[PDB]
């Protein structure tokens, strides 16, 4: 009845066809990593940080794009997986500016994390970084683009989710840089969302700069006002205020995003 | 014969190459459509 | 077999030197539109059956069984039309083969957008062209020219019921758009990225389309292995590597050159017999690279012993790449040379994958450091072992090949770089 | 030079830029090139015919294009940004670019370049005051056999030597393009010392059919 | 990912930093279990039961 | 993007007063039952649990997001409208 037989680590998930290795194993629990991928964005192999050995095939494969075909066995804590893992922090975390105690996205950090769980411990690194050319996207918007990682999360959500068409890829290389080429002002509706989304803390939110830092705050789920959507959010609070005011994910609801008057 | 006998590329200029594609406009056959006017 | 002659009766690039009129009336005497009315209408099963039979592996830098790769779509009505792909993009340092295809010949390469045109079923084909080669593509549309005036191409092609048009598309100086998809999309109007390969461009590729992309010589040969041949191919070479090449020679020799010379010759033949022997005798000759640029080295320890196949030269831990043989000699700064080739990759990484925007550029300022010698030795066992984070770990070969040249200068060249820590380490 | 704008005076969306009458006559036959849809698969050659209209790409040519093709603005910078062979600050007129790999420069492609700097007295990237020269040192250009090698805006000057330089610039300053082709003897790219594969009359039509 | 780096190896190098920025913050995720390490203290057979 | 934050059924309360220290600008409070965290593993679990304490639950159920198909190679249409750019 359109469904195959996915093995994970010995496991017998059945899955519809056009499913991603990663839906066939989010049904197990098993949350490769990832940077290029979110799941309400097209997808595009950037980042190469969710692979995975593909049992008994020589070379790894890029989860978020590969169909599953028949009866593979996905493993993911392999002995090469990890090799796939630790190799690629490496480079993610080479040409990286160590902006950490300065990066709003301090505890917020999905490359911290992953260095910190998949990655490695050290560097091998010892030649010399890259600095990009900051830009002045707006008042909302606080690009430090020394940090950014190139994954096209920013792109692909200004072209399929608010119609823009503005933050472009400018160049090859390591000399490639995300923005637009010239001076332009990103100022729409769910243009906050942008921070959110980037896992880096390159363009990170300019009122709440540097107000808190993660840890310290408390989340309280409560409800947008002020638009009939009544969509949801977690109100995030430092000691009796306000520090932010986050979105949930509730499906029928917005999706997963806000607007910038609400946030 | 032992002479080169493809000088005539010296005297070509810039617009050489779109005059011809220009040229070839003429003996082509309709190309297809997506419906779309473009994928907007 | 001691094969290598190859009298010039079986050349399947004639014309190539210059000589002999690339134009029609030029290259109707040497032999070209001459029966292809029927080798279309016989079938294009019967077309990739003189492909396989031939065995025509690829011809750029991977070396597939064609006729298994036209085969991947001759499908029933999908729906979409089908359209053809050619990589006149050169590339590579050494690849000049292509330069003398274009012009020289244009009407062979004009043949097989059409012959194999209708083997896979197409209604056009796109040649992408590189955009230095300027005068090369004039050449071509004068050729394409005189093929639509001749009533060789469209609606009647070689006066039969196949509509067909040949496309000259034009590239803007890069060498990741002539890959598989780069190319795809550069045709598209965007930036040369490659894509991922569940898609695979037979099922969805140029403009949503089925395609399937061909080098230069794969289709140029097209047409005068079908009606000349199709076993005739098969009995040069050898059996899984059959057919001829045009090899193409450069660097530290007296007569650099392209010749044709039937394929998987010993490599000691292509510097002697053509192309007399490197600038010194044999003393010299080290650091031979067969393939261009994304190939690993060959020392000379093994350069006399070498068999020009695909698969002989994987167990020289080396491959044949697009055949564009650079020789160095004993004379040199061998870790100059590769250091350019990173410097060729740092350049021309499209920035998309992360193991090459930034493996790369970590090697070039590596290698970089071996020139001078200011790096210690231990980061040579480690400067390879990042070279094989990069292998699968990326979209396209070319992280691949940018880390192939460098496996090739440790694999070998170790004390040479050894040597260099050390006079470096001399100073205080 | 940067991937980045700073809208002077000289390259800002004023500027004048204007397809002449018969090159909006030249845009419409590559758009039929293309497929009804994705006649944004022009972006290529129309901004280089808007470069070869006048050098130097500004920034009221990436966005005119746009404006004829409807595409987003920005879809064109990622473009000239990604390729080399567009040109996005004032150069001169003749655009002296150098092969610098190996097969070039283990063929001593860098005296045909020290030999250069030394006829103009420009190091690589900056000009002639009076400006018309821009070396560069780009990567490979497909003739790599011929062993150094320039490149005159669209001409293959080839297997040259130094003094083969200097009846070259001498007859680009006050004279034509120069006879694009290899020197040293060979005629395209021939074993020069005679022909060693063919020295012979090709074969005729029909030669070696298999009975089809 | 157990013990931070040195004081100056977090200045040069990125993971140090990160390390150490999740060290002493967060800690290092012990996996679940239990012990009971007896020592001997001067006193005695000092326990601990973690869990 | 990381869900394993989830995956627990904590139980936290209602906050209360948070009065600014008059002396040094801290964040004070009386009722010490707000920093109140418990992580269980079932709905049934917890409801069970604060019936018995006397406290009155509000309960918010599960949100599993939609398994969505997603194909790498519909941003490459010919006919629909997500052909992508910026490849
Ligand atoms: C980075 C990169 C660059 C490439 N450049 C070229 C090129 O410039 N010309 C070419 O013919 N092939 C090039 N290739 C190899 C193409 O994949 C190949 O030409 C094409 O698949 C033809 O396949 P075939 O051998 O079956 O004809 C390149 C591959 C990579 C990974
Ligand atoms: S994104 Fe920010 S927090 Fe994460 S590693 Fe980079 S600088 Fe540190
Ligand atoms: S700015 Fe953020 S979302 Fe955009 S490419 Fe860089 S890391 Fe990805
Ligand atoms: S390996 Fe390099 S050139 Fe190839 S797709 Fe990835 S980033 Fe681009
Ligand atoms: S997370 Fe899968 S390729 Fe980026
Ligand atoms: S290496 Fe110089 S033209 Fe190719």
């Amino acid at each position: 009845s359109n469904l195959i037989e996915v093995f994970v680590d010995g496991q017998s998930v059945m899955v519809e066809p056009g499913t991603t290795v990663l839906q066939a194993c989010e049904k197990v629990g098993m949350q490769i990593p990832r940077f290029c991928y979110h799941e309400r964005l097209s997808v595009a192999g950037n980042c190469r940080m969710c692979l995975v050995e593909i049992e008994k095939a020589p070379k790894v494969v890029a989860a978020c794009a590969m169909p599953v075909m028949k009866g593979w066995n996905i493993l993911t804590n392999s002995e090469k997986s990890k090799k796939a893992r630790e190799g690629v922090m490496e480079f993610l975390l080479a040409n990286h500016p160590l902006d950490c105690p300065i990066c709003d996205q301090g505890g917020e950090c999905d490359l911290q994390d992953q260095s910190m769980m998949f990655g490695s411990d050290r560097s091998r690194f010892l030649e010399g970084k890259r600095a990009v050319e900051d830009k002045n996207i707006g008042p909302l918007v606080k690009t430090i683009m020394t940090r950014c990682i190139q994954c096209t999360r920013c792109i692909r959500f200004a072209s399929e989710i608010a119609g823009v068409d503005d933050l472009g890829t400018t160049g090859r290389g390591n000399d490639m840089q995300v923005g637009t080429y010239i001076e332009k002002m990103f100022m729409s509706e769910l243009s906050g969302n942008v921070i959110d989304i980037c896992p880096v803390g390159a363009l990170t939110s300019k009122p709440y700069a540097f107000t808190a830092r993660p840890w310290e705050t408390r989340k309280t789920e409560s409800i947008d006002v002020m638009d009939a959507v009544g969509s949801n959010i977690v109100v995030s609070t430092r000691t009796g205020e306000v520090m932010r005011i986050l979105p949930r994910m509730h499906e029928d609801i917005n999706e997963e995003w806000i607007s910038d008057k609400t946030r | 014969t032992t002479t080169y006998k493809n000088l005539q590329h010296h005297d070509y200029n810039t617009y050489t190459f779109l005059d011809l594609n220009l040229d070839l406009s003429k003996f082509r056959l309709p190309q297809p459509s997506s419906g779309r006017e473009s994928p907007r | 077999t001691s094969f290598g002659s190859l009298k010039d009766e079986d050349r399947i690039f004639t014309n190539l030197y210059g000589r002999h009129d690339w134009r029609l009336k030029g290259a109707l005497r040497r032999g070209d539109w001459y029966k292809t009315k029927e080798i279309l209408l016989k079938g294009p099963d019967w077309i990739l059956g003189e492909m396989k039979t031939s065995g025509l592996r690829g011809r750029g830098g991977a070396g597939f069984p064609t006729g298994l790769k036209w085969s991947f779509m001759n499908k029933p009505s999908d729906g979409r039309p089908k359209y053809l792909v050619v990589n006149a993009d050169e590339g590579e340092p050494g690849t000049c083969k292509d330069r003398e295809i274009m012009r020289h010949d244009p009407h062979k390469l004009v043949e097989g957008c059409l012959v194999g045109g209708r083997a896979m079923g197409a209604r056009a084909a796109y040649i992408y062209i590189r955009g230095e080669f300027y005068n090369e593509a004039s050449n071509l549309q004068v050729a394409i020219r005189e093929a639509y005036e001749a009533g060789l191409i469209g609606k009647n092609a070689c006066g039969s019921d196949y509509d067909f048009d040949v496309f000259v598309v034009r590239g803007a100086g890069a060498y990741i758009c002539g890959e598989e998809t780069a190319l795809i999309e550069s045709i598209e109007g965007k930036q040369g990225k490659p894509r991922l390969k569940p898609p695979f461009p037979a099922d969805v590729g140029v403009f949503g389309c089925p395609t399937t992309v061909a080098n230069v010589e794969t289709v140029a040969v097209s047409p005068t292995i079908c009606r000349r041949g199709g076993t005739w191919f098969a009995g040069f070479g050898r059996e899984r590597n059959s057919g001829t090449k045009l090899f193409n020679i450069s660097g530290h020799v007296n007569h650099p050159c392209t010749v044709e010379e039937e394929m998987s010759v010993p490599l000691k033949e292509l510097i002697e017999k053509h192309a007399g022997g490197v600038t010194g005798g044999w003393d010299n000759l080290l650091a031979v690279i067969p393939g261009g640029s994304s190939t690993p080295l060959i020392p000379k320890s093994v350069c006399e012993t070498v068999l020009m196949d695909f698969d002989a030269l994987v167990q020289a831990q080396t491959g044949l790449g697009t055949a564009a043989v650079i020789v160095m000699d004993r004379s040199t700064d061998i870790v100059k040379a590769i250091a350019r080739l990173i410097e060729f990759y740092k350049h021309e990484s499209c920035g998309q994958c992360t193991p090459c925007r930034e493996g790369v550029d970590w090697m070039n300022k590596v290698m970089a450091r071996f020139v001078k010698g200011d790096a210690r030795p231990a980061e040579i066992d480690s400067l390879w072992e990042i070279s094989k984070q990069i292998e699968g770990h990326t979209i396209c070969a070319l992280g691949d090949g940018a880390a192939w040249p460098v496996q090739g200068l440790i694999r070998h060249f170790r004390p040479e770089l050894e040597d260099r820590m050390q006079r470096f380490a001399q100073q205080h | 030079a940067l991937f980045v704008h700073r809208d002077t005076p000289e390259n800002n969306p004023d500027t004048p830029f204007d397809f002449t009458p018969e090159n909006y006559k030249r845009i419409e036959a590559i758009v039929k090139n293309y497929p009804e849809g994705h006649q944004a698969a022009a972006v290529l050659p129309v901004l280089d015919l808007a470069q070869r209209q006048n050098g130097w790409l500004p920034i009221s040519a990436m966005n005119k294009v746009a404006e004829v093709l409807q595409v987003p603005p920005m879809r064109v910078y990622e473009v000239a940004t990604f390729y080399t062979m567009y040109n996005r600050k004032p150069v001169g007129k003749y655009h002296i670019q150098v092969c610098t790999t190996t097969p070039c420069m283990l063929r001593d492609s860098d005296s045909i370049l020290e030999t250069l700097q030394r006829k103009l007295g420009i190091k690589v990237g900056e000009t002639t005051p009076d400006k018309l020269f821009t070396l560069i040192e780009v990567e490979c250009l497909g003739a790599c056999v011929n062993a150094p090698m320039v490149q005159i805006n669209d001409n293959y000057y080839e297997d040259l030597t130094p003094k083969d330089i200097e009846e070259i610039i001498d007859e680009l300053k006050a004279g034509k393009v120069p006879k694009p082709g290899p020197r040293s003897g060979r005629f395209c790219c021939e074993p020069a010392g005679g022909l060693t594969s063919l020295t012979e009359p090709p074969k005729g039509p029909g030669f070696g059919v298999q009975a089809g | 990912k157990v013990s931070p780096p040195k004081r100056a190896e977090m200045k040069t190098s990125m993971e140090s930093l990160i390390h150490h920025f999740k060290l002493y913050t967060e800690g290092y995720q012990v996996p679940p279990g239990a012990t009971y390490t007896a020592i001997e203290a001067p006193k005695g057979e000092f326990g601990v039961y973690l869990v | 993007s990381g869900v394993n934050n989830t995956k627990k059924w904590k139980m936290e309360f209602d906050t209360r007063e948070r009065w600014e220290n008059p002396l040094m600008g801290w964040a004070s409070t009386a009722d010490p039952l707000s920093n109140m965290v418990l992580t269980f593993s079932a709905k049934e679990d917890a409801i069970a649990f604060a019936e018995k304490n006397g406290w009155s639950y509000d309960v918010e159920e599960k949100k599993v997001p939609k398994p969505k198909s997603k194909s790498y190679g519909a941003n490459f249409s010919w006919n629909k409208r997500t052909r992508v750019s910026t490849k």
